[PDB]
This record gives C-alpha cells, structure tokens and sequence, in this order.
C-alpha cells in the first residue's frame, strides 16, 4: 500500500498547493477585455493608462492589477474564440466618436457593439465604452454637422448634446438593461483620469460579483 | 442558555 | 399542573424543527455546494453550530417536568460545555459572516485580497477556538450540587465563592449580546449606506426592487436576531438584580423565553439558506 | 467567369460520381447486425486540479499520462490510474485552445490564441520541464495540435492553414491551404501517413503529409464543424458540427456515409472520439453532457451525463480502456 | 548538473560536524534528496531523505537521533548536521538527487562524495557472490536475491542497480528491475521476479570493471546489497 | 482568376479518385467492427479483476 508512491502523492500535493496559490494570485487580479473598431481609437486608451493575436497590457492602479486584452488586430471568425472570454470583469469597447462621417463607420461600430452586447457569452458582463477624440468632435460639428449620419436627428448641432446623443444611441442598444451596465467616459489627451473611471467601473462590478458570490445580489 | 440556573 | 405536560411539547417542537432544518441545510451544503466558495463555509459553520445547539435543547426540558437531571455527573459537564460552546460559535459565526459581507461590499479591492476560501477556513477555525476559549471555563466550573431530593445540574464558582459567578453573566451579556448587536448593526448599516450609492442598484426600478430586497433581508436578519435574543439576556440580568417571587405562570413563560432564545438557532439557516440564489443550484 | 463555370462543372461531376456510382443502402448493411442494447458507464475518477475552464485532452501510448490545459495557463499532466499529478507546467500564452501528447511520451504540445504552438520537454535532466521550441508562423489562432513523431508536428491554425513543421528547425516544411474558413479540428491516422482537418467551410478535407495537396474534400454539413477523428480502421472519420450532427464520412466511398442526430438536440458539438473498435462514438455535446452513439447503426447507446457545464475535449486511450470527458466545470471525468 | 559535497575531515569521537552539498545546474527544490554512505572497504548504506517541499523526512535506524538532514532551498544547498560521531561513521558520504513520479528515474545523479574520517525489521538484500572475474567481450549474469518479495500490488518491482567504477562516484544503471536509466548503454539488461533478480551484460567492454550494487526501494530504510566486483 | 484556377486544379486532382461503391466499402466497416468487438473494453465491460480502475 503506497510503497514509494507516498513521495509521488507528496509531489502532487506540493504542486497542487502551487496551483492553489497561483489560482489565488489570478483571482485577486482582474482582467478586462478591450475591443475597438479598426484603427479608430484604441491606440489612445492603451496609452492613457500606466501600461501574435492577443497582447496583454498588465498594469496597476490603486492596489489593483488590471489586464487589458486589445485583441482586435486578429482577423478570424470571432464567434469561435470569444467563448474563452466569459467570466471577464469588464469589456472596454473603445469607439472613435469623431469617426461618424467616414465611409457609415459609426454604424459599423454600432454593428460591432450590437454583436458584442447581445452576445450570448456576455449577457452579464458590463461593458465600458470610451468615446475617444473629444478634441476633434468639438469642432467637426460646427462645420460638418452631425446631420449626415443621423437622419432622425434635429436641433442641437453643438458639442453640449451631440456626444450625449451618441452616448444615448449606444446605450439604447442593450436588450437586457436590468443585468448589465454600460459605462461611459469621454477620454482626452489631457486630464488623464480615464484609469480612474476604469477603476470605478471595475469596483462597481466587483461589488456585484461579491454580492452574487455571497448570495445577496 | 437560560437553562441550569 | 397540567399545562407543563404540554409546555414540554411547545419546548421540544422548536428543537425538532430546528434540528430538522439544520440537518437539511448541512445536507444540501455537503451534497450540492461542495464548499468550493468561501460563503458556503460560513453557512456550514452556522448550520453545524445551530444543529449542535438545537440538539442541546431536549436536555434542559427534564429540568422543568422531572425537576432533576436524570443523566448524572457524566453528562452535565459535557452538555453545559457544548451548549456554551455552540452559543458563542453561532454568535461569532454571525459576526464573522457580517464582517465578510462588509469587506465584500464596502472595501472591494481589499475583499479580493482577504476573503479567499483559504482565509475563510482559517478564520473559521480561529473563531471556533475563540469560542472554546470561553466555553472551557464554563466546563471547568460546571459541578453538580444536590437539592433537597434530586440529581441536579448547575454551575458553581471558584474562590471568591459568591461574587465570581456574577462576573460570568455580565460577561456573557456584554460579550454575547452587546458586542454582536453593536457590530452587526453598524457592519450592515454601512453596507446599506454603501449600496445606496451603487449605480448597479440605483435606478431602473426592477434593480431598485433588488436593492429593496437586499435591504429587506438585512433588516429582517438583524430584527430577528434582536427579537430572538433580547429577552433571554434581559431576564437573566433581571433575575440577578432583583429577586423575583416564583409565580405559577412565570416559569412556563421563561422557558418560552428560552425557546425564543433558541429560535434564532432554528430560523437562522431557514432565513439564510432558503432566501438565497444558491438553493436553486 | 467561364473558369468559375468549369469549376462548377467539376463540382457537379464529383457530385454525379458519388451520386450515381454510389449505392449506399446503409439501412440494410446495419439491420442485420445486432445492437449493443444500452451501455452503462460511470465516473471512475474525477481529476480535480484546475481552477478554470479547460480546453484540451490527449492521452499517451501508456494510457495513463493525459495532458490538460485551461484558461489560467496551467497545463498539468495527470495520472489516470492513481489520480495524482506529475507536472504542472507554467506557460505564458495563457489563452490555451488545445494540447497534444507525443507518442513516445517525451513531449507535449501546447498552443493558444496568440499564434504560438509551444512544445515542451518532459523526460529531461536538469530539473523540471523546459520550453524546447516556440513554433510560430501563423496569423490566426492554434486550434488543434498533434504529433507525428518527436521530430514532426501538424497543427490547425485559425488563419485557414494547417502546417507540418520540423521541430529542430521550427520552419513550416509543409503548408496546407485549401479552405476559406478557420480549421477548427485536426486528427491523424493510425499509420500517421495522412490526416484530416475540419474547418468553418462546412467541409472536412483529407490532407497527406507526403506532398501537401488535399486529396479528397468532404462536405455535407450546414455549419461549422468542431471535431474530427479518424476511425480506428483508418478508412473513415467522424465529423461533429454545430448542426447537432456527428456524421460519419467514408474515405473509399468518398461521400457522407451516414448521419447521427436526434430530435431534442438542437445543440452543438465540441468533441468526437471513437473507441478502439469504433462501435461506439463519444459525441461531446454542449448540453452539459456527452452521448455514446452505436456508430454503425446511428442509434444511441448511452448518455454519459456527469457534468454541470459543457464538455470541451474528449480523449480515448490507445488501448480502449477509458474515455476522458473534460468539461468547463474544471472537473474532468474518466469514465469506464 | 553538479553536486559538490563538503564538510568532511577528521573528528574526535563524540564530536559534531556539518556536511554541506551544493547543487547547481538544475531545479534543486523540485527534487527529493538522499544521503548514501560507504564505509572504507564496505558497501552502500542509506542515511537520510528529504522530499520536495521538506514535508517528509526518514532516517536509517543506526543514525536516527544523531544526524539531522535539512535544506536551504533559496541557496540551493543541502545540509547534514551530525553530532556525537562514532568511529563506525567513518565513510565517504554521497549526496544523491531523486524524484518520484510515474516514469521518473530516482537516484539518477550522485555527488563526488566527501570522506569523514572519525578518530579512535530491515529488508536483507543478500549478494552471495562477492567478486567475479570477467574477460572482455563476454557476457555475464549477476544474481541478487531479496529477503522479502519486492513485487508490489501495483505491478512494479522496486529494485535498483548501481555501478561504482573504481575511484568514481556510483552511477544509476537500471531502475525498477528492467528500465534503462538515461545515458546508460544498451549492453545492460534487467530481469527478475519476487525475491529473485538478474543483471545481464552482453559483450562486456573496457572500464566497465567495478562494483555493482543492488538496492531495494520497497520500504524505508532503503538497503543495499553487499556488492559484486568485476575484474579484468 | 488567380485563386479559382487553383480550385480548378484541385478539383481536377480530386475528380479522378478510384470510386468504390459503399456496399463494397462499408461492409468492411461492419466486418472490421465485428472482428474487434471482443477486444473492445467499452462494449463488453471488463470486470474488476482485470480493470485497472
């Protein structure tokens, strides 16, 4: 009865303890999927933070380890690998706000957002959207107004409602509003507090995750 | 509790 | 006269439904949750502590009908030891679950560090041992001093003879009812005041109804704790302060006070393990 | 445009050959044979070591040392008889899709979602395991890895290509480009002379590693296929698809030979593997279980429901003693 | 892979002495470690063992209480603090690497050894033949009987063979009766059964002369045979 | 016509395979699998005297 296999069980127990501490190390870390349109705005919100198909962005902010995954440079069937990203905490969905007039492109980001928001694997995970390029959208409305790519729009052709209207237009795409939240912060080159908004939304989802694990929810 | 005394 | 023979039935039906519910909760924990996460560890802790404390309840009943302790010296120390052990274990399990919920809500980033199921297991062993640290003096002072004619089961004191027991009831009152109420009303009220500022549960009235459900569950558990364990700790100080005359209606209502003392131990996993989402899976 | 018309003429020709000169009647070459009744298999061992959803299963020729990777980037090598563990290999490219195990028992293959097929060394001196080579050269994602020998390796990468390398050089010594979709699965022959690959084009092709041109093309599905495995005779292969249909294709016949489905399964496959005789087919559905088809009667022989989440990969030994359903509930079972 | 023992020397009886074994060129902490000792004109005797992780420690009966084995894993070093040393402890002390898992090869690397000259139930592995002369190119069969059956209920027979060429450290040849250790030429082969074992060499070549040890790994304490000597 | 001509060459290589009909190439499947049903430890379950589990 277990002549020299006692040392084998002891080896398995040692590396099982190593797997347990590595699992706790991965559990206190928090991963964030990072989508984005094609060459639109995701190059900014990988630089606003502290910082092959997937490439990780492992950084930290206020005693919490973030792992961004800007996957969107990989061209394949998205449906046959997106199921690996269930259980992610937040999904930063970066959209260029001033790409509304190009050849349409705002409707392409609407189609991608409708694909990822009503996706069957992500029906609980909250989604953050960083409408970038405020520094160009505030002056491409006064001259080349928003009435091109929104026929049902009328009235306020200034910044004070246009980005709010595009924010409401994206926020009106979830068919399940009582389960997932859609956060929004307008990033910019100045006032680098976008990672504060990431930390706020990830904290707000960690609260809901701990309430779900505890049983209150 | 409350028993035994 | 004739009301005591049914007072035993009203005294033991609480033990019956409490042991039944505790057996159901510990069975569904050991068979359908598999103690993987940290919360099921505390639920099984509370179920085991309330099961042992509810099986303790038919021991005292013979001291109301039969008048003696027809079990002897060989069980008096053991029963009083496990009673005062499981009582503080149930109290400190509620306190530790409350601290766990407050860490999980108000300090979320630190909650990723602390409340792993490894640390939950070791803090569970910690408060079992801390319950033993006050249960074992009760075991070391639980003698048997005979009455006029009976076999008794009671607690004596060491030197000094008269005054030492007066420390024990005040210590159990201030360390078993004052401190847990004073920790779980703040430790849940600040959780409620944090959840009122959470965007996940703020608007969109179905989610406001879910926030209302969380506040109803918290207010119900704090209110049932207070309503269950107020009179058993109030009357045990009133008996020590003023000498009550024995009235023929008094002791049946005081054993009913013991009954709604242990009704916390009955309805506590009934309130937790049924009013969750883990019962469905 | 007329070249496309001649291509359609060739497709009509290879459909007319397998329509007119193929007289299947395989409701009659299987009603004479007796069924297997109902087979009862139970979870002998619950290998409990991961903390994430797993994606891989392959056993060695020893029928004991299975390999299994998960989302956390910890592929561990189990022990089928003693429930223990022998290796917990750390890796970087944590989003692992697949693994393999060398027939000599010396190497394992890894491979994730970031175009890196890592092959490891196990029976080495100088301590623990060691990353031997970093096989790259693709654009999409590795989906299924298999070893030919300790020298060569074929894969199935999401950028439409399958590849045959040499390990000591790391260069693609043979490419395989015949699809317009992502090759989701890959399986080999008992002599390892010619392999089959299943893609998103609702088509499984038979490639051969001698030249590199796909010899036959097998269609018949309606959606993506996610599991290919050769029959132990080396003359048939079973294709599972997202159309709840694990149909069996025949090489010498060269068409769809028979189709496996049921009424209340509108579900999706993830893994398909035979026994060592091929009377029963282990179709691993996404209905949180797996079924066992009587693979020459298109009848169900068993339901091996022992999980709570969907199975991902399903390996059978080289000597036919067990199967290994590995679910996303992190607790991979071993049935018998 | 390198293992370098130190700490040897001359000691008075009753005194104390700490040996060190410095490991380099491998993942030391993943390996179990043994001390095996060899008295001047005598065979091998197992002394102590520390598993990976230090959770399990075994001592030989004749040394328990007196020797303490320990390891400093960050500095990749093994220690043996010995006290109350007697004349019967005079030996070369070998540091030995090992690892136990399915298909592994325990006892596959030995240090150079350090000589510690001191001033002035067990399974018996009987090797009835103490020396054998061998002319080159011939083929030889050595036998090794055990006092207990070494066949275990799992099917493995826990018999190990080592070669100590004159002046060198011993080297593992065969593990679990018939499996050839890495680096060992195919001229060696193993066979046997319960309580009876056989080492066979085909076309014996030069430098192969030396002492051959049988060893039991069925239960602790590990025990060696008396050794079979080759000669030209 | 740079990719479709490769498809034409591949279909021309794929068209001239030796077609054998199914009753002479699936009766081999039934004959094989009947010739290995005895050596199949998942059809006929092995008892615990020889099962390594």
């Amino acid at each position: 009865l277990s002549a020299e296999d006692k040392a084998a069980v002891e080896r398995s127990k040692m590396i099982d303890r190593n797997l347990r501490e590595d699992g706790e190390k991965a559990a206190r870390e928090v991963k964030l999927l990072l989508l984005g349109a094609g060459e639109s705005g995701k190059s900014t919100i990988v630089k606003q933070m502290k910082i092959t198909g997937i490439v990780e962005t492992h950084f930290t902010f206020k005693d919490l380890h973030f792992k961004m995954f800007d996957v969107g440079g990989q061209r394949s069937e998205r449906k046959k690998w997106i199921h690996c990203f269930e259980g992610v905490t937040a999904i930063i969905f970066c959209v260029a706000l001033s790409d509304y007039d190009l050849v349409n492109r705002m409707h392409e980001s609407m189609k991608l957002f409708d694909s990822i928001c009503n996706n069957k694997w992500f029906t609980d995970t909250s989604i953050i959207l960083f409408l970038n390029k405020k520094d160009l959208f505030e002056e491409k409305i006064k001259k080349s107004p928003l009435t091109i790519c929104y026929p049902e729009y009328a009235g306020s052709n200034t910044y004070e409602e246009a980005a709010a209207y595009i924010q409401c237009q994206f926020e009106d795409l979830n068919k399940r509003k009582d389960t997932k939240e859609i956060y929004t912060h307008f990033t910019c080159a100045t006032d680098t507090k976008n990672v504060q908004f990431v930390f706020d939304a990830v904290t707000d989802v960690i609260i809901k995750n701990n309430l779900k694990d505890c049983g209150l929810f | 509790y409350x028993g035994f005394x | 006269m004739v009301t005591a023979i049914t007072i035993m039935a009203l005294y033991s039906i609480v033990c019956v439904v409490g042991l039944f519910g505790n057996f159901l909760v510990m069975y569904v924990i050991v068979r359908y949750t598999k103690m993987k996460t940290a919360t099921n560890i505390y639920i099984f802790n509370l179920a085991l502590a309330d099961a042992l404390a509810t099986s303790t309840l038919p021991f005292q009943s013979v001291n109301y009908l039969m008048g003696t302790w027809p079990f002897g010296n060989i069980l008096c120390k053991i029963v009083i030891s496990i009673d005062y052990y499981n009582m503080f274990t149930s109290i400190f399990t509620l306190c530790t679950m409350s601290v766990d919920r407050y860490i999980a809500v108000c300090h979320p980033v630190k909650a990723l560090d602390f409340r792993t199921p490894r640390n939950a297991k070791i803090v569970n062993v910690c408060n079992w041992i801390l319950s033993s640290a006050i249960g074992l003096p009760v075991m070391f002072m639980a003698t048997t001093k005979y009455r006029q004619g009976s076999i008794d089961c009671t607690l004596t004191f060491s030197h000094p003879t008269w005054y030492w027991e007066n420390l024990l009831k005040i210590c159990v009152f201030i360390f078993a009812f004052i401190m847990p109420v004073l920790i779980i009303t703040v430790c849940y009220g600040l959780m409620i005041l944090r959840l009122k500022s959470v965007r996940m549960l703020s608007g969109s009235k179905e989610k406001d109804r879910n926030l209302r459900r969380i506040t109803r569950m918290v207010l119900v558990v704090v209110a049932v704790f207070i309503v269950c364990w107020t009179p058993i700790h109030i009357y045990v100080i009133i008996k020590a302060l003023i000498t009550i005359p024995e009235t023929t209606f008094q002791t049946v209502s005081w054993h009913f006070c013991i009954a709604l003392g242990y009704t916390n131990s009955c309805l506590n996993p009934v309130l937790y393990a049924f009013l969750d989402e883990n019962f469905k899976r | 445009d007329q070249l496309r018309q001649e291509a359609e003429q060739l497709k009509n020709q290879i459909r007319d050959a397998r329509k007119a000169c193929a007289d299947a009647t395989l409701s009659q070459i299987t009603n004479n044979i007796d069924p297997v009744g109902r087979i009862q298999m139970r979870t002998r061992r619950t290998l409990r070591g991961h903390l994430a959803k797993i994606y891989a299963m392959h056993w060695g020729t020893d029928s004991r040392l299975l390999v299994s990777a998960s989302q956390d980037g910890k592929l561990i090598i189990w022990d089928s008889y003693t429930t223990n563990k022998v290796h917990a290999i750390p890796l970087r490219s944590s989003w692992v899709m697949t693994c393999a195990y060398a027939p000599s028992g010396n190497y394992v293959a890894c491979g994730g979602l970031d175009n890196i097929c890592s092959i490891y060394n196990l029976k080495t001196r100088e301590g623990n395991v060691r990353v031997s080579r970093e096989l790259a050269g693709h654009t999409g994602y590795l989906s299924c890895c298999r070893f030919l020998d300790d020298n060569q390796i074929v894969t199935s990468s999401g950028d439409t290509t399958c590849a045959l390398w040499d390990i000591e050089t790391g260069q693609q010594t043979t490419t395989f480009t015949g699809h317009t979709g992502d090759v989701m699965s890959l399986s080999l022959a008992p002599d390892t002379r010619l392999f089959v690959s299943g893609a998103c084009d609702a088509s499984a092709k038979l490639w051969d590693v001698r030249e590199g041109m796909c010899r036959q093309t097998f269609t018949g599905h309606e959606s993506d296929i996610n599991a290919i495995c050769f029959f132990p005779n080396g003359n048939a292969f079973a294709t599972g698809s997202d159309d709840a249909t694990c149909r069996l294709f025949d090489l010498r016949a060269d068409q769809e030979l028979m189709t496996y489905s049921h009424d209340n399964i509108i579900c999706g496959i993830t893994s398909v593997s035979f026994s060592k005789s091929g009377r029963l087919l282990l179709a691993g559905y996404d209905d949180f279980n797996c079924n066992v088809w009587d693979a020459l009667k298109a009848d169900r022989a068993g339901v091996l429901a022992g999980h709570d989440n969907r199975v991902s990969c399903l390996g059978v030994t080289d000597d036919g003693m067990a199967v290994a359903t590995g679910s996303w509930d992190s607790f991979l079972k071993i049935w018998n | 892979v390198q293992l370098v023992e130190s700490g040897g020397g001359l000691v008075q009886p009753g005194g104390s002495r700490k040996l060190s074994c410095s490991a380099s060129g491998f993942a030391f902490s993943s390996f179990g470690m043994h001390w095996v000792r060899q008295a001047p004109e005598k065979g091998l005797e197992w002394v102590a063992y520390i598993s990976s992780g230090s959770g399990t420690i075994y001592y030989a009966d004749t040394v328990k209480g007196r020797f303490t084995i320990s390891r400093d894993d960050p500095k990749n070093t093994l220690f043996l603090q010995m006290t109350s040393l007697r004349s019967e402890d005079t030996a070369m002390y070998y540091c030995v690497r090992s690892i136990y898992y399915y298909g592994s090869s325990p006892f596959d690397f030995w240090g150079q050894g350090t000589t510690l000259t001191v001033s002035s139930s067990d399974i018996v592995m009987t090797q009835a033949t103490s020396s054998v002369p061998v002319t080159p190119g011939e083929s030889v069969s050595i036998s090794c009987r055990s006092s207990k059956s070494l066949l275990h209920s799992n099917g493995n027979t826990y018999l190990y063979w080592f070669l100590q060429r004159p002046g060198q450290s011993p080297q593992l040849l065969i593990y679990r009766m018939s499996n050839l250790a890495s680096g060992v030429p195919d001229r060696f082969s193993g066979s046997g059964s319960g309580t009876a074992f056989t080492l066979t060499i085909s076309r014996l070549e030069a430098e192969d002369v030396g002492v051959y040890y049988c060893m039991q790994h069925l239960e602790y304490p590990l025990t060696f045979g008396a050794g079979t000597k080759l000669e030209l | 016509i740079a990719q479709a001509r490769k498809l034409v060459e591949q279909l021309k290589m794929e068209a001239n395979i030796d077609r054998i009909k199914v009753s002479k190439a699936a009766a081999d499947l039934m004959a094989y699998c009947e010739a290995h049903a005895k050596e199949d430890p998942l059809l006929t379950p092995v008892p615990a005297s020889e099962n390594p589990f």
